[PDB]
Formats: C-alpha cells, structure tokens, sequence
C-alpha cells in the first residue's frame, strides 16, 4: 500500500530517512576496519549509525504521531552528527519531556493540519538548536 | 528471502579446517600472556 | 675533532639533536610535522 | 551428504568470501598512498650513492666477513614477497663461506628471522620489529644505524637486499653493495679530492649507511 | 654551468638547476662555490645557506645537518635532514629556549650529558641570530 | 562409570595422562618454547605409547610400568620414530629379569615408596643400555 496511507507530515521526513538507511546497509561490512576509508564512506556509516539507535523503543508505550515526527525530524536534519552514540537515548527523552511541558501549541498545529507549514519548520530550527546549546551532555 | 542466509559465528559451527586452525591461535595467543601476568603478580606481591 | 666528538657522542647522535632542536623552534600552527617525522615505531629485541 | 552437512558447508564459505572482498579494498588505499610519497624518496636515494658511482671503489680480497641486512615485515597473505628474499639470503652465504669469514646476518622483519632460524640461528647478530604496520620515517632508519654501528662486530665488506617496486603487477629482487670501510674507501681515484680527512670520512660513510637503508625501507 | 640538487627526505626544493653560485656554512668554516670548484666532501653545521640565482634574487634556507659534494664536473648535491623556512619560526619561543638551555649547563653532571647540553646550547645561539 | 571400578595402581598414571592429551589437543593442530614446543614434545611421544598390535593382551602391571615410564618424562629425548623397539626390548627386559617386582604391585594393588624408588634406577640404566 506504500505512502497512501500516511499523513502529508510523516512522509517528508521518512522520504529522506528510507534513503539514507538504504545507503548504510551496503557499506556495513566495512565497519570493522574503517580507518583506512575516504572520508565519504566515514560519513555514511556515521550518518546510520546515528539513525539507528532512533529506532529503540521500550515496552508497554506507545507514542503520538506529532511526537515520532519532532524526534525524526532533529535526526534527519544532521543536528545529532557532534553527539556520542552512547547519549542518543538520553538525549531523546529530555527532548520530548522539554518539547511536552512548554511548546503545546506547535504540537497542535502539527496534530492538526497533518503537514508541515512554512513558519513551522522556521519555529522548529529555533527550538532544536536552543535545546542542543543548552543540553551540556 | 528465499536464498540461503548466513549468520554469526558459522565459521566455527562448520568444523573444518578453518575452525580448528582459528581455535589453536587463540589458544597459544593467550597462553603467552598468562606467564607475563604471573611473574608481575609475584613481583608486585613480594615487594610490599 | 670537537667537543661532541671523544665525548661519546656519534655524528648520527648530534644530527638527531640539532634536528629535534630545530623541529622544536617552529611554529606551533606548522608543528604537524611532528607526526610526519614520528622516529619511534621500530622495537629493538636483541638475541638474548 | 545429509542436508544439515551441506547447509553449514555454504554458510562458512559465504561469509569468507565477503571478509576477503572488504580486505581487498583497505589495501588498495593503503598502496595510492604508499606510491604518492615514493617519488619524494627516490632522488634523495639516487643522490645519496652519486659520488660511489662516480669514483669506482673495489673491495680488496680481505676476512672481515660481511653483514648482510634483509628488508621485510611482520605480516602475511603476500604472495612470494619474502620467500625471494630468503631465497637469496642463503645463496650468498655459500659463496661467501667457500672463501672463509665469519659472516653474521641481520634482520629487519619478523618473518625474515622465522623463515631461516632453523639453518642460521647462529648467524644472527641482531633484529628489529614492529615494521609495517604503519609507513616508514627517517627516525626508523637513523635508530637501525645507532644500534648497528654500538655492535662490537667490525665488517670489511656488506651489502643490503631488498624488492624494489617496478609495475603495479611485477617486482625486482636486488642488492646493492656497501662500502662504509674507511680503509678501502682511501684508495687511488679519491686523490682528486683535496680537503679530505680521516674524521671526514668516518662522518660521511656514517651518513651514508642511514640513507641506504631509508631508501631501502621506502 | 651547475646542476643543484637541494633535496630533502620528504620534499625537493631543486633538481638539475642551474644556479651560478651557492654559499653553505658547512664545517670547518664557511665556503663559496662557483664555476668549477675543486672537489670536496663536507658535512654541514646549523645554519642559513644562501642560492643565487642566474636572474640575481637570493633565497634562503634553514639546514640543520646533512652532507655536501661536488663531483669532477659541476653536479652539486646538497642532501639535508632538515630544510625549512624562518616564515614558520617563532623568535620568543627560541629565546626562551635559549634561556633554559643556558641553566641547563650547570644543571648537567657528566661531561657526556653535558656535551649533549652544549650542542642544544650550539643549536639554539646559532638559531637565533637570524 | 566414574572409574568407581578400576585398580589404585592405575589410577595414578592414567589421570595425569589425561590432562596431557586433553591440553595437546586443543593447541597443537594449526593447518612459545617455554609452553607450546614442551607440550606438543610430550603429545607425540604420549600418542605413540598407545599403539599396539593384534591377538595379544596385556597383564595390568606391565601396561603400569609402561605408562609409568612415559608420563615421567624419560622418554623426552629419543626421537618419536623409535619408541615401540624401546617399548618391546624393555618390556622383554622387564619380564625376564625383574619377575619379583611385578609380583608386588600385583599383590599389593598400589604403588609404594620402595617401588617408585625401584623403579627410576631400572628405568634409567636400561635407557643408558638400550642406545644401539
């Protein structure tokens, strides 16, 4: 059935998160001795790596739609390249706690409509760079 | 999907040549290191 | 003869010297080429 | 020839090949930029050895035995690479033992001592490792000639052997000979030259010995 | 009528450059070549050598130690260990050397240890002159 | 069984055995002269010992001194290819000149001081004899 049965909002950023995992998987092999790479492949396999641990979730908790597509869309965008693997997790459950607490009304938005508008996206950019100045490890 | 897949660790499952002969490197490999492990563990016992 | 020399001193010696005094005096925005230079990779292990 | 005997057969093989596949490209980078710095290297070797060539020396029939240096490393899966070396190793000492010296042989390289421990254990003066697991540098070169030149052994005559790179796809064996006696360097052709002393000398076949073994490594 | 070859272990400056004359402060004084010099073979000491062109303009080098030859016919090689450029050096830093280095002398014991002090101390007043 | 039925005598002889071969066959198939060349040296000979030929048994007391003779190390020397002419002279030897000592580790079911004392001054002057 395929994109027919997503929101206009999900889509965007799984478009560009299908590619970039499709790329990883056939450079993996190469993870073993990967020093003596060019810098493109390096970049690659950084990239996948970061978007796999992403994808872990507990048991027993679900998530909400506008939720999946906050914490997706700081993934994509290259905003957690600088960050250690080991810190991802963590790092993803203070976000979604400081995103709940304050920023209720752009939840809405995105709840609503079902697309990603314009003054949105330029909302957002603001909110994930303040968040990661601000983390401090 | 169809195909044969292989796994982890199918070297050694196999028993060949190739398990035998990975299984006695890392045999004599660490059993150079324990002598080295013992003597600085007396050396360090007797001198306090 | 000179001083460094009848002092136990080789002219390999001396070049070593005078070379890491000049390495030493660069820049330190140029000092990579510590890393190009890098003399200490090679293990000695004698016959007995 | 049951079906589980089959199976696991496959699955072995399988996963072999993918590890030989992505060790063959770590070698091809590791050579772009193992061929980039030969060319650097290459005319400081063939100018360090101008003036030998220019003013023939010949050794003299003496008994100060030779010392013979070998060039390798400490890793395999490389074809034929040390075997030609050793081949010739235990070609000269014949030649040389059929005359009568005490002849000692020094190694660079982990797998140059294994191969002829067995037949020369007796010989080896020295040896060095830990080579080759990252690019050679001058310093590798000027800690051999320091720890060779404190050995109480005296040499007449030597010579160094080593694989010198010609095709991507073909390689040359060679030697080269050395002549770092002051005495038989002092001889009738180097009277042109008129601000020589003994001191002199002894520095410059000094220096000499370092960049013919650098050259030799890169 | 001369054939220059200022080469380094890592890089090359000259290769069969024509050059009318070179001045190197090797050991045992200074000394000048041109034309056709009489053959010698020198090594060098810490200094500043200069080339000049057959246009006229001079350029400068750093060397630190490494062997001199001048064959029968004008083929010069100059091979050096170490060959840089004063654009890349600090003067603070080599006074201060210089400044520890002169302390150093009476902290030394043996006359081994010390001879290796006094060439540090050789190389760093030689450095900072220029 | 758990070796619940089986001579005192023997049991010395073959539980030591029994480390040796389980640490020779875990090193020493590759398709360090202070460990591995010692136990593989010890392995070859211990395989050896093993062997025997057909329509002839044993009594348990020579199997005993010939096992004693190769777990303590006296065979370390010889080169591995002549152990079974060593195996039968001295095996011959011992019967014929030494019948009273069987008798006593028969009898008794286990080894002794006196015995083990015996039994090295045998061993040694036989192998000092047997070079041919």
């Amino acid at each position: 059935v395929g994109s027919a049965a997503q929101t206009r909002a999900m889509k965007q950023v799984a478009g560009t998160m299908k590619l970039e995992l499709a790329q990883y998987r056939e450079v993996a092999a190469f993870a073993q001795f990967g020093s003596d790479l060019d810098a493109a492949t390096q970049q690659l396999l950084s990239r996948g790596v970061r978007l796999t641990e992403l994808l872990k979730q507990g048991q027993y908790a679900p998530m909400a739609i506008e939720e999946q597509v906050a914490v997706i869309y700081a993934g994509v965008r290259g905003y957690l390249d600088k960050l250690e693997p080991s810190k991802i997790t963590k790092f993803e459950n203070a976000f979604l706690s400081h995103v709940i607490s304050q920023h209720q009304a752009l939840l809405g938005k995105i709840r609503a409509d079902g697309k990603i508008s314009e003054e949105t996206d330029a909302k957002l950019k603001e909110i994930v760079t303040n968040f990661l100045a601000g983390f401090e490890a | 999907p169809e195909g044969v897949r292989s796994g982890a660790g199918a070297v050694r499952d196999a028993g060949g040549a190739f398990g035998k002969k990975e299984q006695a490197d890392e045999e004599r490999y660490f059993r150079a290191r324990a002598r080295e492990q013992l003597a600085a563990l007396k050396k360090h016992h007797e001198n306090e | 003869v000179a001083y460094w020399r009848q002092a136990g001193l080789s002219y390999i010696r001396y070049s070593q010297i005078c070379a890491k005094a000049v390495r030493d005096a660069l820049k330190a925005e140029f000092k990579a080429n510590a890393e190009k230079t890098s003399g200490s990779n090679v293990k000695i292990v004698k016959v007995k | 020839a049951t079906l589980k005997d089959i199976t696991r057969r496959l699955k072995s093989i399988k996963n072999i090949q993918k590890i030989t596949k992505s060790m063959k490209m770590v070698a091809a980078a590791k050579y772009a930029r193992a061929e980039r710095d030969l060319k650097p290297a290459r005319v400081y070797g063939i100018g360090s050895l101008a003036l030998y060539e220019k003013a023939d020396i010949k050794v003299p029939e003496d008994k100060k035995k030779h010392l013979i240096i070998g060039v390798s490393s400490d890793r395999g899966l490389c074809g034929a690479i040390h075997s030609s070396v050793a081949k010739q190793i235990k070609s000269e000492v014949a030649n040389l033992t059929a005359a009568g010296k005490e002849v000692k042989i020094v190694g660079v390289g982990d797998k140059i001592r294994g191969i002829l421990h067995r037949t020369h254990s007796d010989q080896f003066l020295v040896t060095f490792k830990e080579v080759g697991r990252k690019p050679p540098t001058f310093g590798d070169a000027s800690v051999i000639a320091l720890e060779l030149l404190n050995s109480g052994y005296e040499f007449d005559e030597g010579s160094i052997i080593f694989n010198r790179f010609r095709s991507v796809i073909s390689y040359k064996t060679e030697e080269k000979p050395i002549f770092s006696l002051d005495t038989v360097a002092s001889a009738e052709s180097m009277s042109i030259y008129d601000d020589i002393d003994a001191d002199v000398l002894r520095n410059y076949q000094e220096y000499s010995l370092a960049n013919i073994i650098y050259y030799s490594l890169k | 009528q001369m054939s220059f070859t200022f080469a380094s272990p890592t890089q090359v400056f000259f290769n069969g450059a024509n050059v009318r004359q070179v001045d190197v402060p090797t050991q045992t004084g200074a000394f000048g070549i041109l034309a056709s010099h009489v053959p010698t073979l020198q090594v060098l000491r810490p200094g500043l050598v200069v080339v000049h062109a057959e246009d006229g303009t001079t350029s400068k080098y750093f060397v630190s130690s490494g062997s001199v030859t001048v064959n029968a016919d004008s083929s010069v090689q100059l091979l050096a260990e170490e060959a840089v450029t004063l654009d890349m050096l600090d003067p603070g830093v080599a006074k201060a050397n210089l400044e520890k280095a002169q302390s150093e002398l009476l902290g030394a014991a043996d006359e081994a240890s010390r001879a290796e002090i006094q060439i540090r101390i050789e190389a760093n007043e030689a450095l900072v002159k220029a």
